[PDB]
């Protein structure tokens, strides 16, 4: 979408997607990925699927 | 109910997309390619003087 909206010409996309890569990743760093609890403890069907 | 009201709940919008507003340089030399392609081809013309004559 930001390549798009501006005029990048197939070099600059490459320094941009660098950018967005490396902070990304140094967000993802330290985050734990764990799942947010939704439901019920008792039922079994939703930690089968 | 009683002396306390009770509100619906709110639903939420699932995703968002974000797509930041950029500056405008507006700079004129590029796309000016036509311009150099028209100095390449200047084509000269000389006629040797002399050959004729
Ligand atoms: C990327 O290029 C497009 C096309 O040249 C630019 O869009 C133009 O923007 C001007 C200024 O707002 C408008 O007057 C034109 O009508 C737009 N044209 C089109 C086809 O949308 C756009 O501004 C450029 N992006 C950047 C960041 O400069």
């Amino acid at each position: 979408n930001v390549a798009n909206s501006a005029n990048l010409s197939q070099e600059t996309k490459a320094l941009l997607t660098e950018m967005v890569n490396e902070e990304m990743q140094g967000l993802s760093d330290v985050m734990i990925d764990f799942e947010i609890p939704l439901g019920d403890p008792r039922d079994q069907e939703q930690y089968i699927h | 109910c009683f002396g306390v009201t009770f509100k619906k709940p709110l639903v939420a919008e699932e995703k968002t997309s974000l797509e930041p507003q950029l500056p405008h340089l507006q700079l004129r030399l590029p796309h000016l390619v036509g311009i150099i392609a028209k100095i390449k081809g200047i084509k000269i013309e000389v006629t040797s003087s002399g050959e004729s004559i």
